[PDB]
């Protein structure tokens, strides 16, 4: 019940089904010739890291905390998450 | 490598893109090394640095679905005598297809096609979309006439028992429908008039000729049952070839066709089945002319003659000599049966009942062409045969239960004014002589009718009763004032009177006859008026010599008698007391009444001839020589 | 100077007493010199004039009858007020006897508007002039003669004034006097040499003394001459239909056009038909000028005859030209409505309209009023029937109102106007949608509501009506429960027919910015599954959450986490630290970035 | 001769004054009241000849108190 | 079921009968007891020789208790009449005292009134009216006139006359022969 | 409570939960169910502290306000092969211009 | 003569004063017989409403007509 | 030729009054003796209300009458206004 994402440099991250559906592009993919490893080419380590802390956030964070704590994010990698958001969902 | 923009060939790519999604609409196999890698080559073409080439890669794309379209258009018409079993081949691989590589443009869904034209009412479309209306201008352009043909051809195949391939017809008729993508407005044109105009007219002409061949070689008996299994049949076949949406236009136009064209034959033999049992050939017809919009009255029509001449042969023989009870027992037997039957094998329409109604209301007053309706007389006959009781024959329970049925036959007579009149009368006549069958069921009789038929209709019954109610205990509370009237009493003649109403009671019959009172008589009304008056003032009341009846003790015979008799002979007795001989002279003047009623009077009492005679100045006597019981 | 203009302030002890720095210590648009010159406060007057008359013709702000008015100079404001000490005192010192106002008021004018006529004879014997009007170019003669002042007229003619001076609409003096009686001036003017002149709309004095309802100058015309038939004719006519329209008198009605049809029938050799139209007006009952003698006897019974003769001889005789035809329209409407019965009113009121907007300039009080009637009509009717053809009419009128007010070349039209225009469509929306209706309606109100929103309509502070349909500022119209704005039906309408959700106005606050301020929650979740956008941001540093109150926050209507995207973090985060990014990323994703500033 | 043991008999009985109908609630006078049918009570009498209703007089009395047919006065007693 | 529409369909059946000129109880469809409709035949010696002048009863919830009203769709010009065709009947005002007439001499509603004496009082008032409350003051003027004029001026005439024209037009077309023969007029 | 923990060994991540403070052995089994490997081969190393494998979570530090979804904490693993375990090979990630 | 007067109630009682009395005897009788005051009756021929001060002679009624009596009222 | 007026104060004042008078004469009467205001007078004889600009003597009022002065979609219009004046 998990999936595994490839990152462009070498590290593989674990991540279970339901969080890393939440992107559109993903669901796009593990659906078509088939139905479990995902290769990036282009995604670096620091910002695939992250993207799955984003989805832990928000899966957990959904309808039922009263108050949400931000989303720490460094300046140092905001031009290429926000690309790399773009590519997903 | 990164996400950032860059100039992109548009050479290699899209020679590696076309191999892909030639692959992916044939159903053939990709490997997820590159089904993936795929992926970011259309984001890379999006974000192209100059001049992106999103509109570059719709136009190819349209281009290379229209020739793989042309393509398989050319195979299928290619082959022959084949067609619709390659269609289906055909249609299953490209369905999913297109299904699965929309997936492969998401980004160029997602952006730049997101700007089509919004809710105002071609220029851009989405890209399954555009590959389902490519199908489509392959469905329109090219054949269409022949698929129609040979799929009217395949379900033409009715009569014999020929299964043709229900996978097949089903899947081929179903592509129609899927239009969905754009389906804003209207989903189901093109399917309802390409497949809907010519199966509909198909069905109608050959359900004309089958009814025709049915009908030319069958009674009207073996007929509906033969209609019926056909339209059975009709239903699941149906199911299994059809969209969910098209079972009641077929249905209906095949029970249009066979009922509707022939509905002047049902009609003779509806008029034949009704006069006869036939309990099973009713469920057919009903079942049949239920469908048809204008089918049912003349049944309605029919079954209400039957009911009207059947309860009129069961209640005008049937007369005997002279008994209500049959009446009533017959119109009972006659309602419960057709109810039973209507109940049983109509499925309880209430158009019919209706039908029951009219025709027992017109039997159940009928009128001699020199006669009155006598319904009335016989019910009121059959009221106070079944509540006097006053000898065996009866119980305390059954009555109830023979009430509650005479209420249902009540509720028919169209002038319930005189049955009013006629009961009040003859209850009044029973309630004053007290030969009621105890108490407790009149109270049953007043709240029916008051509940059947209103309340001003039982307004002078209910204080009738209040009176009666109130006299017992009025004389038992009263009785004392003799003892507490002081002086001695010298009454010896034992009393119980009753206080009578006005309006409440139908015997206010104006005296004429001015009869003499008896002489202990004036005490005891002199005390009764007085007392009466003390008692409560403002009221005038009168004395009636036509109903009080009193007893006679007589000891000088050998055999004592008891007589109990109204005032008339009492009077006669008290002026023969005076002299054993008296005359009509002195009989007239002893009072003052019309002389028929005294003539009357002496020839009752010579019936028996208690008295003698030795006219104007006749001398009778008493009689010593008469004896009895 | 704190209490020298709060009060009068005399106070010869201390005030007089108290470099002069306080020569020209004027202050809120007022100085001390118009005030001392103001309530005839002499020794103030002579103090200041002895201190520095350097500042004598300085004019500031003054609200005498009532209204204020800006730039009256003292002089003006004393003649006005009938002081004549301060005036000579004034005049004597030299002051500039033709200081005109901000709308060139003369004193002069000032001066005979009360009628005070010594103050009249001091100033235009001291070299003061005659002919110098306001901006309307309204004379001083007008405006004697209008009231009765029948002593300074003479004077003031003696004095050597012109009597033909025709303003823009040009209306002479004999309008004047002939709208307000006068017969004496009447006399006089027309012993020095008057002439019977016509105006704007081209009605002849006569005309105009029977349109105000003055029954002794229409005689004395009736008389005197130089008059054909159809001139008194048409003035009897008038003053009948000005009887039972103004007043409510009917045997005169019934005696003046008596008269008139008898002078009008007078010799078999001249008889002067009716001039009728070949039409009939629905809205006038299909009716028609009787042209009989017998036709005019027995006519008392039925009143309702007589109010439609009334309104077709206004309607024939002045012309929709006239706001007075529409208005009378209107108030016979009124009536009727005021009488319990509703289906005529509508039908008077729909024809009023229609003649109005034919013939008037775009975006004016008198079509702007003629809507909220029938808004208020429609709210009373609802109220505790009403036809889907009725208010699909007046909304399409409506629009076309809008169309071809928005559609002027320099496009001058304040919002101030245009708001109420739109207040007035948006209840009416609202009305409509409180009426069941049929299907091929239903599509020609959504295709009306189309071309409307279409048509990109501005309102106040640049609002959109979309903007309109969430705030509680617009249902000012009316008082009754018009579904008291903001409302989910018509931003529901607004949004389906394709309204769009992000818009901007003059501060760049969108819809939700504006329902935000309004509370509301179920129009922000409305528009929010709509297209529209969670983390938009206004002129300041503001977004749609940060501006509600605390119960929105506490009841948790709004949950950010299901409207946000990694992608805004992102963004927030680019545009708070001040990252370069342009020609790095791209180009929709720097219009995004540029969004959530 | 003859004698007597028992005698029964029975009788009428009515007001004797006009035995006319209510003319408030327009009935005749031996009957239930309309608001007393919509579901015991007795009838009145007045000083005058005239003879009216119970609940109809009373109803009529929380408002004036003299013959509606008379602008007397009202008894109320016999 | 209450005592408004008991006493309705009471004094209905009652009316079922032939009374003497003013009865004609049209299509009640006796869904709502409550609105009635009735003609006026018209005196045979007074000025309104065979008319036919239809009207509008409605009844209050408390009819026993509460005065009805009187309403006449054709127009009349009558001295106590209003522009909508109204009428100014003394009988037809609630009990309550402020200076109108005297209360006691039967100047107010009483239960003993049904409608017939309603009606009977409609054509006395139609016949001879009053001069000292106008309810229409050019008819009250008009009518002094000829009162004191003893028939020199006849536009009162001349109106009623075209009235009656008309109204007898309609009578004649629908269904009635407007009886005029001091006769036919009694029952 | 709920903590979160990532689980890595050289080019490795995997992400995961626990319910109050639970007992290792069950951390190592969903190890287990991951990546087929027994728990009785794996250490399951702190930053120095090797965590021995018999005791609850709370004690080893791992407490609600550390452990939070918006930045995981981090757990080391070296499985000990026949001959001995490794050396705690963990490598970084990238360096972002 | 004889004259039925129909009267408030439901049943009317004839009336045979003389021919030709004065509305005042018949007010005074059909008072002694009902109970209803002369100065609140108020009787009506057939549309023509009677004043008080005449006599019976000027009507010409015959002998078997009907007067309806009604309250007095005022518009 | 004299008449009583009712006031809310209950006091009978007479007024010399002849028949060829006016509404608005008998209103002028009344302000000089008391001094009421127009918009707030109201006339109302025998139950029902007196029209202004109508004679008293049409109205049918002989001497020693009694008059009240109990206090008392629509007409929302006003008559154009535009003008320099
Ligand atoms: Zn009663
Ligand atoms: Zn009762
Ligand atoms: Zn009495």
């Amino acid at each position: 019940m998990y999936v595994k994402l490839i990152s462009s440099d070498g590290h593989e991250f674990i991540v279970k089904r339901e969080h890393a559906l939440t992107s559109g592009t993903i669901k796009a993919m593990l659906s078509g010739p088939g139905q479990n490893e995902v290769n990036f080419r282009e995604i670096p380590s620091h910002v695939l890291s992250k993207v799955c802390m984003y989805f832990t956030y928000k899966v957990r964070y959904t309808n039922s905390s009263t108050e949400i704590p931000e989303f720490p994010i460094a300046p140092e990698i905001a031009l290429e998450l926000l690309m790399a958001a773009n590519f997903l969902d | 490598m990164s996400l950032k923009p860059r100039v992109v060939d548009f050479d290699e790519t899209w020679n590696k893109l076309l191999t892909t999604i030639k692959a992916v609409v044939m159903l053939e196999y990709v490997e997820r090394a590159t089904w993936n890698d795929r992926f970011s080559d259309i984001y890379a073409l999006c974000v192209a640095y100059p001049e992106p080439l999103g509109e570059r890669l719709y136009t190819e794309t349209k281009i290379f679905l229209e020739n793989h379209v042309r393509h398989l258009h050319k195979r299928v018409l290619e082959s022959e005598e084949q067609v619709l079993v390659m269609y289906h081949r055909y249609w299953e691989e490209y369905s999913k297809g297109a299904d699965y590589m929309d997936c492969l443009y998401r980004y160029l869904n997602t952006q730049f096609i997101k700007k089509n034209k919004l809710t105002e009412a071609e220029p851009l479309m989405e890209i399954g979309e555009l590959a389902l209306d490519m199908w489509r201008k392959l469905m329109v352009e090219p054949l269409q006439a022949i698929l129609i043909r040979m799929l009217l051809r395949e379900i033409k195949n009715d009569r014999g028992g020929e299964d043709p391939n229900q996978k097949v017809i089903h899947g081929v008729i179903n592509s129609f429908v899927h239009v969905e993508q754009y389906k804003k407005k209207f989903p189901l044109k093109f399917y309802q008039e390409i497949f809907e105009s010519p199966f509909l007219t198909e069905t109608g002409e050959y359900y004309k000729q089958e009814a025709s061949n049915l009908l030319q070689e069958s009674n009207c008996s073996q007929y509906m049952e033969k209609v019926l299994g056909r339209l059975k049949d009709e239903e699941i076949r149906c199911r299994k070839y059809l969209h969910p949406s098209s079972y009641t236009k077929v249905i209906h136009e095949c029970q249009q066709r066979m009922v509707a064209d022939h509905l002047q034959f049902l009609h003779a033999e509806c008029h034949n089945i009704i006069r006869q049992e036939k309990k099973n050939d009713m469920a057919n017809m009903y079942v049949l002319l239920r469908a048809v919009s204008t089918g049912l009255p003349h049944m309605i029509q029919e079954l209400q003659n039957h009911i009207h001449d059947e309860g009129l042969r069961a209640t005008s023989n049937l007369t005997q000599e002279n008994m209500p009870t049959l009446f009533v027992e017959s119109v009972l037997e006659v309602h419960g049966k057709f109810v039973q039957l209507i109940n049983t094998v109509l499925n309880g329409d209430q158009h019919f009942m209706s039908a029951l109604d009219k025709a027992l209301t017109s039997v159940v007053n009928y009128r001699e062409p020199k006669s009155v309706c006598k319904a009335p007389e016989l019910l009121a006959k059959y009221c106070d045969n079944l509540l006097k009781k006053s000898a065996k024959g009866m119980t305390e329970n059954e009555v109830e239960d023979r009430l509650t049925s005479f209420i249902t036959v009540f509720k028919y007579i169209d002038d319930k004014d005189v049955f009013q009149k006629f009961y009040a009368r003859m209850l009044a006549k029973r309630l004053i002589h007290g030969l009621s069958m105890s108490m407790d069921s009149e109270e049953a009789m007043i709240n029916k009718l008051k509940q059947a038929c209103g309340y001003e209709f039982t307004s002078k019954l209910h204080r009738m009763y209040t009176d009666m109610s109130v006299s017992a205990d009025l004389n038992n509370k009263f009785n004392n004032f003799i003892k507490n009237q002081d002086t001695v009493i010298d009454l010896g003649i034992s009393f119980q009177i009753y206080v009578l109403q006005a309006g409440a009671w139908p015997l206010t019959q104006a005296p004429s006859s001015t009869f003499a009172i008896p002489q202990e008589l004036e005490k005891s009304v002199q005390m009764f008026e007085l007392f009466y008056s003390q008692h409560f003032s403002g009221r005038k009341l009168t004395w009636l010599h036509y109903l009080c009846t009193g007893e006679v003790k007589m000891n000088y015979l050998g055999k004592p008698y008891v007589a109990m008799v109204t005032t008339y002979q009492m009077a006669v007795l008290l002026a023969f007391n005076n002299s054993e001989t008296v005359s009509y002279k002195e009989l007239q003047d002893s009072t003052q009444m019309n002389e028929k009623e005294l003539t009357k009077t002496i020839k009752s009492l010579l019936d028996v001839k208690m008295i003698n005679h030795d006219d104007a100045e006749s001398s009778f006597s008493l009689n010593m020589n008469f004896s009895s019981k | 100077t704190a209490v020298f203009n709060a009060a009068r302030d005399g106070k010869l002890r201390l005030l007089t007493k108290l470099v002069s720095s306080l020569i020209s210590e004027k202050t809120n648009g007022a100085t001390p010199l118009l005030m001392a010159a103001r309530y005839g406060h002499l020794d103030m007057v002579e103090f200041l004039l002895e201190q520095c008359s350097a500042s004598i013709e300085v004019g500031g702000s003054v609200n005498f009858d009532g209204e204020t008015i800006e730039g009256a100079p003292p002089l003006w404001a004393a003649s006005a007020a009938g002081h004549l000490k301060v005036v000579q005192s004034l005049l004597n010192h030299g002051a500039s006897v033709n200081n005109t106002t901000l709308t060139n008021s003369t004193p002069l004018r000032a001066a005979c508007f009360d009628g005070h006529l010594e103050i009249v004879k001091y100033l235009v014997e001291h070299k003061a002039d005659l002919e110098v009007s306001n901006r309307h170019g309204h004379t001083c003669l007008m405006i004697s003669c209008y009231k009765g002042h029948k002593e300074i007229a003479q004077y003031l003619l003696e004095k050597g004034a012109d009597v033909n001076r025709k303003s823009v609409k040009g209306n002479t003096a004999l309008h004047d006097c002939a709208e307000s009686g006068s017969l004496d001036i009447m006399k006089m003017l027309l012993m020095y040499c008057a002439k019977m002149e016509k105006d704007g709309y081209g009605m002849t004095p006569l005309l105009s003394a029977s349109v105000t309802g003055h029954t002794n100058i229409v005689d004395f015309l009736t008389h005197h001459a130089q008059t054909s038939k159809t001139e008194r004719i048409n003035a009897l006519e008038l003053l009948g239909a000005t009887f039972v329209d103004k007043k409510r008198d009917l045997l005169g009605a019934l005696k003046y056009w008596k008269k008139a049809m008898n002078m009008r029938y007078s010799d078999r050799t001249n008889i002067i038909s009716k001039p009728v139209p070949q039409t009939l007006i629905m809205a006038y009952d299909y009716a028609k000028e009787v042209n009989s003698a017998e036709e005019l006897e027995g006519l008392i019974a039925d009143p309702d005859e007589m109010r439609m003769q009334a309104l077709l001889i206004r309607e024939r005789i002045l012309g929709p030209s006239h706001p007075d035809t529409s208005y009378y329209i209107r108030y016979r409407g009124a009536v009727y409505a005021d009488s319990g019965n509703f289906k005529r009113c509508i039908n008077l009121w729909k024809y009023a309209l229609d003649m109005q907007q034919s013939n008037l300039d775009p975006l004016s009080p008198m079509t702007a009023s003629s809507l909220l009637s029938f808004a208020e009509l429609f709210s009373f009717m609802l109220q505790d029937t009403v036809t889907f053809d009725d208010l699909m009419g007046i909304l399409c009128k409506s629009v076309l109102e809008i169309e071809r007010a928005i559609k002027q070349t320099q496009c001058p039209a304040d919002p101030l106007q245009l708001n109420k225009a739109l207040s007035i469509i948006l209840h009416l929306i609202c009305l409509l949608e409180k009426v069941p209706c049929t299907l091929e309606q239903d599509h020609f109100k959504k295709q009306t509501i189309y071309r409307f929103l279409k048509l990109h309509p501005r309102g106040k502070n640049n609002f959109s009506p979309l903007h309109l349909a969430v705030d509680k500022n617009t249902t000012c119209v009316g008082r009754y429960p018009v579904c008291k704005f903001p409302s989910l039906q018509v931003t529901a309408i607004l949004i389906e027919c394709g309204a769009d959700v992000n818009v901007r106005d003059s501060d760049d606050n969108s819809p939700l910015h504006i329902a935000a301020l309004n509370n509301h929650p179920d129009i922000m979740n409305l528009l929010i599954k709509s297209g529209a956008h969670f983390d938009a941001t206004n002129l300041h540093k503001q977004t749609a959450s940060d501006l509600l109150d605390e119960k929105e926050i506490a009841k948790n209507l709004i949950q950010p986490i299901n409207h946000t995207t990694l992608q805004c973090l992102a963004a927030r985060v680019i545009v708070n630290h001040r990252i370069y990014y342009k020609g790095h990323i791209p180009e929709k994703l720097e219009t995004f970035v540029s969004l959530h500033r | 001769r003859f004698e007597v043991k028992k005698w029964n008999a029975v009788a009428l009985w009515a007001w004797d004054i006009v035995v006319d109908n209510c003319a408030i609630c327009r009935n005749h006078i031996m009957d239930l009241c309309i608001e007393c049918q919509a579901n015991e009570c007795t009838v009145a009498w007045g000083v005058c000849n005239h003879a009216f209703h119970f609940h109809c007089i009373s109803r009529w009395l929380k408002t004036r108190q003299v013959c509606p047919l008379d602008n007397r006065e009202w008894e109320f007693q016999k | 079921m209450t005592s408004s529409q008991k006493a309705l369909m009471l004094e209905l059946k009652s009316l079922q009968e032939e009374p003497v000129e003013g009865f004609r109880i049209t299509l009640v469809d006796e869904s709502d007891l409550y609105n009635w409709e009735v003609a006026i035949f018209g005196p045979p010696n007074t000025l309104y020789e065979g008319g036919y002048f239809k009207a509008h009863i409605k009844f209050p919830i408390d009819y026993p208790y509460s005065p009805p009203t009187f309403r006449f769709l054709t127009k009349m010009w009558h001295p106590n009449i209003y522009e909508n065709g109204d009428v100014c009947i003394s009988i037809l005002h609630p009990p309550v005292d402020d200076p109108q007439s005297g209360e006691l001499p039967s100047e107010r509603w009483n239960p003993t009134q049904n409608v017939r004496t309603i009606l009977l009082s409609v054509i006395s008032l139609l016949n001879e009216p009053n001069t000292f409350s106008p309810a229409n003051v050019d008819a009250s003027v008009m009518f002094r006139k000829w009162r004191d004029s003893k028939g020199k001026d006849k536009e009162y005439a001349e109106i009623i006359r075209k009235q009656v024209s008309a109204t007898k037009a309609e009578a004649e077309k629908d269904g009635v022969k407007v009886p005029t023969t001091l006769a036919e007029y009694c029952i | 409570m709920d903590v979160f923990l990532m689980i890595r060994r050289h080019k490795t991540t995997i992400f995961t939960d626990a319910k109050e403070s639970s007992t290792v052995f069950e951390l190592k089994r969903i190890v287990e169910g991951i990546l087929k490997r027994p728990p009785d081969e794996q250490r399951l190393y702190k930053d120095d502290q090797l965590l021995d494998d018999g005791k609850t979570l709370g004690e080893c530090g791992f407490t609600s306000q550390t452990a939070r979804p918006q930045a995981p904490a981090t757990v080391g693993l070296a499985f000990r092969a026949d001959d001995t375990f490794e050396a705690l090979c963990i490598e970084p990630f990238s360096s972002p211009p | 003569m004889q004259i039925f007067v129909k009267t408030l109630t439901g049943k009317t009682i004839t009336l045979e004063v003389e021919p030709s009395d004065t509305i005042e005897n018949v007010k005074a009788k059909i008072q002694d017989k009902e109970g209803i005051p002369p100065d609140q009756q108020r009787l009506i021929f057939a549309g023509k409403q009677l004043e008080d001060g005449r006599t019976l002679s000027d009507y010409n009624i015959q002998k078997e007509s009907t007067l309806h009596l009604v309250l007095r009222l005022r518009g």
